[PDB]
């Protein structure tokens, strides 16, 4: 704030404390697993190349 | 008004500025603007355009 001493009326309310709220936004994506490619991955059968 | 040129020109640039109130739709005197003020040359010159 600047300030006169004119007629002119000046504030006094200096610092105002406001509070604000945050807005949500969430995202997703799905991925795929097929049950040929885990049961390939877990279970090694050590058999062959 | 009828004075010499350099009193004159001191009436213009302190005394002959109008102020006109700034928030009404027609032209309300002014009294007392201690917010803004309108200077006229056309009051110094005595002509319009």
């Amino acid at each position: 704030r600047v300030a006169s001493g004119a007629g002119l009326p000046t504030s006094r309310q200096t610092t105002i404390m406001v509070t604000k709220y945050s807005e949500k936004s969430p995202i997703t994506i799905p991925f795929e697993l097929s049950a040929a490619c885990l049961t390939y991955l877990r279970e090694t059968f050590e058999g062959t190349i | 008004a009828n004075k010499t040129l350099f009193k004159t020109i001191d009436e213009y640039l302190l005394r002959a500025k109008d102020c006109i109130r700034g928030d009404t739709d027609t032209q309300y005197v002014c009294v007392e603007g201690t917010e803004q003020l309108i200077e006229n040359p056309c009051r110094l010159t005595q002509e319009a355009l």
